[PDB]
RNA sequence: UACCAUCUGUGGGAUUAUGACUGAACGCCUCUAAGUCAGAAUCCCGCCCAGGCGGAACGAUACGGCAGCGCCGCGGAGCCUCGGUUGGCCUCGGAUAGCCGGUCCCCCGCCGGGGUCCGGUGCGGAGUGCCCUUCGUCCUGGGAAACGGGGCGCGGCCGGAGAGGCGGCCGCCCCCUCGCCCGUCACGCACCGCACGUUCGUGGGGAACCUGGCGCUAAACCAUUCGUAGACGACCUGCUU
RNA sequence: ACGUCGCUUUUUGAUCCUUCGAUGUCGGCUCUUCCUAUCAUUGUGAAGCAGAAUUCACCAAGCGUUGGAUUGUUCACCCA
RNA sequence: GGGCCACUUUUGGUAAGCAGAACUGGCGCUGCGGGAUGAACCGAACGCCGGGUUAAGGCGCCCGAUGCCGACGCUCAUCAG
């Protein structure tokens, strides 16, 4: 229980608001409500925003609280956190989500067809992995 | 979309659930609210079941066979609740009551089918954790509800069929992930073309 | 083959809460639920197919027992998307609950 | 004002080994086990060390009525421990003035009959909670003896048997009559 | 007088030259207000009971917004205020921490109202500067002056219960 | 404003809806709660009241004033002539209640068990359960009842005893038997089922049912008396000699 | 017909006041804050009385010479009437300060069950999902298929009772190499911009008509009796051996 | 005690709002239901509670609260 | 040529939905939207209609409209509000 922290240097990535869509760095903690928060390499300014726009990842950066932009930047590329993430499963599930909807009449139905031969045949070793694997003759 | 909309009422708060149902209920939708044994009820128990004592003392004392039914059983409270949110006094709220089908448990129409839930309505999301809550099924029972024991009785046995259908549904799911090992060279064109727009991640 | 249409449902006629403006119509249709999400049925066309006795003529077949009452989607009512539509002769309030379809008529796309 | 942390260690003995099934502590001593479900207060349970086994409890973001239970539920574990490595003894005693009283001890110490009280003839008969071995003492004149693991347990069947020697209709000043907790010990003084 | 965000404006006047002195001294007041329509209405409150001062013998010399110094470090703010209850009047001091000043006075005003059930027009407030950490007094602003805060978001109440409404499975909480 | 004399309120509320009995026999409406320790038998039986009569007894009833004394206690009467098991019901336990399975009517059903389901026997052709009795002596419906003894052993909670009585045997004008639903008690499911096909086309007399000098329930209708008025009906105080409209009523 | 004679009158549960237990907040104390205990002519239910425009199980179901009825047929010919609808989801229990999925040693007739290990967790073994996917046939090649598909083919067996009205499995057949993807090859009313089209559906309901096959031969009420009943109705009874 | 804050509508006033092309008017008898501000009974706390008796409170309206002399009496008063 | 109500001022009265004055507006003579309901309150006054937008008041369901990923707090009530 309890692995994501909020600190300082703990990379979130905004789910709703005028930012949705966009890591962003931990810079300080205003009040139990908002924080301090500045996104150098992903266009985002050092604004206040409330952690329930927010969702933590597992990236932590290094550098102390209320630093400047450019010590966040390069800290930031130190260990770079743009091909860490879009490396993850969360990252990949995100890009895999939007080009669906970035998905025309034509390629519905490419997948359409697709779609239909693939479960030709993974239906048919299903069935010869529940036929051939009853074969049990033995007291 | 003129299936049925089947809820499992467990976990849910009797009038946050009530006013999703009874707007449904008016807009066609044919909905069906199964096991109202587990429907919850903000505040502590004495609290509601002194609620629901003090309505069970409002009585025609002319003649109280006349007088406000008191019905006991938790699928005929949950009906009365939703009763109150329809215009029910109009041919259009009574024939908007009669889409709505209550019962307590799980009854074998609707024991093998797929039930929804409502997250606007669940405790989980809209008590915080340090309240208290009373169960619908157990302010019944103290209340005069006769069948909470033949109750619990059938809902463990469904409950063991409804491990036996799992552990054979879980069974072909890790066949699924065997198939797809072996017969995968004769699907690469297919599973790139799904890579490519959206799925198969 | 295929729906072609998409769903809705007749929710009401245009109100306050002790008058009522039978002339407009409240359309609920599938899928949106955002009055920034309801734009693409903001002049879509839309009707009521309904089954009487009697047979009537119909454009294009021989006559069947199918009368349609025929509008438009005017505007929104509301944030949770909810059109507001506008037919020809107004709707009977027997309709309130069933299938009006719209249509997807005079395209924008 | 919601204090952002407030911890709470517990210090383990060696001839415990505790695990944690969620918030369910499962204590098990020379003497038994025990187990108790903490499912309704909201914290994290934490075995830290290897070698000394500590045992902290967070709250995190609690007020003044939440944050009163982060102790209690240290103070519920340290009951569980000296529960299975001594145990829970209560003697009590039996003060009478002119009628003694009789304590019989009837199936295998769950159950005690209290007849001559205040000369009246009904027959108490009071059963013990689970795990309790009430018992008749040698040393002392008249006083009985009870057992366990359990807090919980152990006082509230001492409290069975003290509730139920109650005086009615008469002043409690005098007719001082009863079964009393008198000492609160525990087993094997460590 | 009403609210919704409270800006500061440097509102600065003097009385009208009659030939008793023929060059009145300027005043200068910093006031919390929604627009400089409000703000030069509150000054003309102020400054009538501290002089003998009103809008008829006097004019609006210079009012204007004071922007923030720096809107990008978080400081914390001691606000000296002074209200009235449906008792008689009271004096207050309240510690804020956030980015702007007249983000912490705003931050007043609702917390006035939430605690004290104080309206708008009883509220003065009369001085607002920054403290610093050394000299805080209130134990919920102390408690994030710590080089190493750290802290969860506990129990994540899921707030799109509408998007869908009718879902087959339940959520989670634990994130 | 209040009576100012408290007087005690003439009648039960919970004897009432006073009409005419729906029923002539007497509805059990509660049989006793079964437990499978106890041996298997019945819990009811059904006769007829023949009269009444006094006993002369002494008692035993140590520190009474009566001891070792002879008293004279007033008895009833009631013949009981042996019942005859003609079928058996089980019930499944429901949610909703308590509704019925499957009921396998025996073989050989008499003409006197047969005279209740007819309204009228004199122009009735006696043709109930002569479709019904053929699957007794079958071979493709011999099995479906051991299918109906077998459903209803692994599904039903309780079973009961569909018995009669034998008007034959009585000095009584009707010829018609009264049917009646006997639960069987003390024992498991598998246990009661077998053992009341053993007694099914058989006779239980009340030996076996009611011992010696125990205590039971009697259920019947009560004697009838017409339309009353509340003198008789609620024994209220009469009114006054000189009232205009009416002594014999209610007055507010 | 009478306390003016005689007989019968009942068991739980959650708890109120109150007394407590463990136990903090307030590193002591405390019945309280979380968590517990005992608890009453009260309350609620049982027992008892009635039995819903509420269900159930079962019984028998209309003839002696023209007369009906039920079941099994897509078995037909068409009339009328009421309307809705426009693909399916066939199901773990649940936790929410945590979960889901694989797995080594171990044990309750080789399923289950446990503690290590391995992954997933803004749920992707995902309802923000999944499964189906509808132009038609003809030419013709390559792949998936060969452990295939199809039929109201009949028999055979098993599972499902809470409202089962269902869901699988089978032995002998029957034709079929087509149906699934990527291609070749062309044709079909292409009805000359335009609406109710596309389904469930061989729908529900009331009729009557033709043509096969297979079975069945009743009751209720009145009248008359009775008096365990009764103002009248109703109710309880009897009526060729 | 001096002061002071309330409730109630089982007292009597105050008011004139309804009713003068009419709402039958004191008491009793009778009969049902409700209220609690509890006299008794069940479970408890307090005492200037040794017992017995009584007193003050608490949950509580389940259940009961009579037979008479005088008076038209409601009230009142005695007998038991 | 019987009036009545409401803000503020005001007389008698313990008080009154009591009795009596001053000022303005209203009801009576007048419907409509809101206050669930209501002569007077809040908004606004009315020929018959179509489109748009508001007032006071609202926007879980009844019942039109927050199905906003509204902001910050306070509050647990065994007669909450
Ligand atoms: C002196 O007063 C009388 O005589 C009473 C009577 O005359 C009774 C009328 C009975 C008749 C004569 C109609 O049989 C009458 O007209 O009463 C009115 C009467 O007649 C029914 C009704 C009144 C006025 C309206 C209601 N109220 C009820 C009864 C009543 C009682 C009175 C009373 C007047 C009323 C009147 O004065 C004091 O006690
Ligand atoms: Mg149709
Ligand atoms: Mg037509
Ligand atoms: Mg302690
Ligand atoms: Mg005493
Ligand atoms: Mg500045
Ligand atoms: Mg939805
Ligand atoms: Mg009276
Ligand atoms: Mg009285
Ligand atoms: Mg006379
Ligand atoms: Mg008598
Ligand atoms: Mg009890
Ligand atoms: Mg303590
Ligand atoms: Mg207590
Ligand atoms: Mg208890
Ligand atoms: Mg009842
Ligand atoms: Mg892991
Ligand atoms: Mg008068
Ligand atoms: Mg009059
Ligand atoms: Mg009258
Ligand atoms: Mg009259
Ligand atoms: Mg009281
Ligand atoms: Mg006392
Ligand atoms: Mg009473
Ligand atoms: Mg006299
Ligand atoms: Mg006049
Ligand atoms: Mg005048
Ligand atoms: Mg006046
Ligand atoms: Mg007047
Ligand atoms: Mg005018
Ligand atoms: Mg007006
Ligand atoms: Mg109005
Ligand atoms: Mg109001
Ligand atoms: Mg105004
Ligand atoms: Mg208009
Ligand atoms: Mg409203
Ligand atoms: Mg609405």
């Amino acid at each position: 229980v309890f692995r994501r922290f909020v600190e300082v240097g703990r990379v979130a990535y905004v789910s709703f608001g005028p930012h949705a869509g966009k890591l962003v760095a931990i810079v300080d903690v205003i009040d139990q409500n908002r924080a301090l928060v500045d996104g150098p390499c992903t266009q985002v300014r050092r604004q206040a925003m409330p952690f329930k726009c927010m969702q933590l990842t597992d990236f932590i950066l290094k550098f102390p609280h209320s630093a400047h932009q450019k010590y966040v930047r390069q800290a930031w590329q130190k260990a770079d956190i743009n091909t860490k993430w879009a490396a993850t499963r969360w990252a990949k599930k995100i890009e895999a989500r939007e080009r669906k909807a970035k998905m025309t009449d034509f390629d519905r139905f490419k997948v359409m067809k697709a779609k239909k031969m693939r479960n030709r045949i993974i239906k048919n070793e299903v069935k010869k992995l529940q036929k051939a694997a009853l074969l049990k003759a033995s007291p | 979309e003129v299936q049925v909309l089947v809820l499992d009422g467990r976990g849910h708060l009797l009038g946050r659930l009530a006013a999703i149902v009874a707007k449904q209920v008016l807009l066609g939708r044919k909905v069906v609210v199964v096991r109202c044994e587990g429907i919850n009820i903000s505040g502590n128990f004495y609290r509601n079941k002194l609620k629901y004592l003090a309505f069970l003392r409002k009585r025609m004392n002319t003649n109280p066979s006349r007088g406000p039914y008191h019905f006991r059983a938790p699928s005929r409270i949950f009906w009365r609740t939703v009763r109150g949110m329809l215009p029910h006094k109009t041919k259009r709220g009574q024939a908007a009551l009669d889409r709505l089908k209550v019962f307590d448990g799980i009854p074998p129409p609707y024991d093998k089918k797929k039930r929804m839930v409502v997250p606007a309505a669940l405790k989980v999301v809209r008590l915080k954790p340090t309240r208290k809550f009373a169960y619908l099924g157990r302010l019944a029972h103290e209340v005069g509800w006769k069948y909470q024991a033949v109750t619990a009785t059938l809902e463990e046995k469904r409950k063991e069929k409804a491990k036996i259908h799992y552990r054979k549904k879980k069974q072909l799911m890790r066949l699924r992930k065997q198939a797809e090992k072996n017969v995968e060279k004769k699907i690469d064109k297919y599973t790139e073309v799904l890579k490519t727009h959206g799925l198969l991640v | 083959s295929g729906r072609l249409w998409s769903k809705a449902i007749f929710a009401g006629y245009k109100r306050g809460l002790r008058n009522q403006r039978e002339h407009t119509a409240l359309l609920k249709i599938e899928g949106v639920y955002a009055r920034d999400e309801t734009e693409f049925y903001l002049g879509k066309r839309c009707a009521y197919v309904y089954k009487a006795k009697n047979n009537t003529v119909t454009p294009g077949g021989k006559p069947n027992k199918t009368r349609v009452i025929w509008g438009k989607v005017t505007r929104a009512h509301g944030n949770s998307g909810m059109v507001r539509a506008k037919f020809r002769s107004n709707l009977p309030a027997k309709a309130i609950g069933h299938r009006i379809r719209v249509m997807l008529y005079p395209s924008r796309i | 004002m919601k204090t952002i942390l407030s911890n709470q260690t517990v210090d383990i003995p060696e001839n415990v080994d505790i695990t944690l099934k969620g918030r369910t502590v499962i204590v098990k001593g020379p003497r038994g086990t025990l187990r108790r479900d903490f499912n309704h207060i909201n914290v994290e349970l934490s075995l830290l060390g290897k070698k000394k086994k500590r045992l902290r409890v967070d709250k995190w973001w609690g007020n003044r009525k939440e944050l009163a239970t982060v102790r209690t539920i240290c103070s519920h574990v340290q009951n569980m421990i000296k529960g299975v490595t001594l145990g829970f003894r209560y003697k009590m005693r039996s003060v009478y003035a002119h009628f003694p009283i009789n304590v019989v001890i009837q199936e295998n110490g769950s159950l005690v009959e209290i007849r001559n009280f205040l000369g009246e003839k009904y027959i108490r008969r009071v059963r013990m909670r689970p795990g309790v071995a009430c018992s008749v003492s040698q040393a002392q004149k008249d006083e009985l003896i009870l057992e366990g693991n359990d807090i919980e347990l152990v006082s509230n069947s001492a409290a069975l048997i003290q509730q139920a020697t109650t005086v009615k209709n008469k002043d409690i000043r005098k007719f001082l009559d009863g079964i009393y907790v008198s000492e609160k010990g525990t087993v094997q003084q460590a | 007088k009403a609210s919704g965000t409270l800006r500061e404006y440097k509102v600065v006047g003097r009385c009208l030259p009659t030939p008793k002195c023929h060059t009145p001294p300027l005043y200068r007041m910093r006031i919390f207000a929604p627009n400089h329509v409000v703000a030069k209405s509150r000054f003309w409150y102020f400054v009538s009971q501290l002089k003998k001062m009103k809008k008829s013998s006097g004019e609006i010399v210079y009012c204007g917004q004071v922007f923030e110094k720096s809107p990008l470090r978080v400081k914390n703010f001691g606000i000296w205020l002074r209200y009235d209850s449906r008792s008689g009047t009271h004096n207050m001091y309240r510690e804020y921490r956030d980015l702007t000043t007249a983000g912490a006075v705003t931050q007043c005003y609702r917390d006035m109202g939430a605690r004290h059930r104080a309206r708008a027009h009883s509220i003065q407030i009369m001085k607002v500067e920054e403290i610093a950490a050394s000299k805080c007094r209130r134990p919920a602003v102390k408690q994030f002056h710590d080089s190493k805060i750290k802290f969860p978001l506990p129990h994540r109440v899921l707030r799109r219960q509408h998007k869908p409404r009718f879902t087959t499975k339940r959520p989670n909480t634990f994130f | 404003s209040h009576r100012k004399f408290s007087a005690p309120r003439h009648g039960s509320l919970g004897f009432l809806p006073r009409k005419r009995s729906s029923r002539h026999r007497g509805k059990v409406k509660s049989f006793p709660k079964d437990d499978p320790s106890k041996p298997v038998h019945l819990t009811a039986f059904l006769g007829y009241k023949a009269g009444m009569t006094h006993i002369v007894r002494e008692v035993d009833r140590p520190g009474s004033k009566v001891n070792k004394k002879e008293v004279v206690e007033a008895v009833t009467i009631v013949e009981t002539p042996p019942m005859v098991v003609v079928g058996i019901v089980g019930y499944v336990e429901t949610p909703r209640g308590l509704r019925t399975f499957k009921t396998v009517f025996a073989e050989h059903i008499s003409d006197e068990c047969k005279r209740r389901f007819y309204k009228n026997w004199h122009k009735s052709k006696k043709k109930a359960f002569t479709k019904y009795c053929k699957k007794w002596q079958d071979e493709d419906g011999k099995k479906q009842l051991e299918k109906d003894f077998s459903s209803m052993k692994k599904y039903c909670q309780v079973i009961r005893v569909i018995a009669h009585t034998q008007m034959r045997l009585l000095p009584l004008r009707q010829k018609k038997a009264h049917l009646m639903e006997i639960q069987v008690n003390g024992g498991t499911v598998a246990e009661k089922l077998d053992w009341a096909r053993e007694r099914l086309e058989q006779q239980v007399p009340v030996n076996q049912v009611f011992g010696q000098d125990e205590m039971i329930d009697v259920i019947g209708v009560t004697k009838g008396k017409g339309y009353k008025g509340v003198t008789s009906r609620w024994h209220t105080k009469k009114l006054p000699r000189k009232t205009h409209r009416g002594l014999r009523k209610v007055a507010c």
